[PDB]
DNA sequence: AGCGCGT
DNA sequence: ACGCGCT
């Protein structure tokens, strides 16, 4: 759930 | 949800 | 608490 | 450099 490179 | 962002639900 | 990811 | 999302 976090979006720092991919945001899933 | 999803997965991701299971379901809902299951 | 274990699912779903890649710049 | 990192956690989110309801039935
Ligand atoms: O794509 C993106 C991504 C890739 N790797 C990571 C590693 C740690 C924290 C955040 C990260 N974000
Ligand atoms: C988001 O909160 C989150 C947590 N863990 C993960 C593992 C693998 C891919 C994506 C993920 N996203």
């Amino acid at each position: 759930x976090a979006x720092v490179x991919a945001x899933v | 949800t999803x997965p991701g962002v299971t379901x809902p639900g299951v």
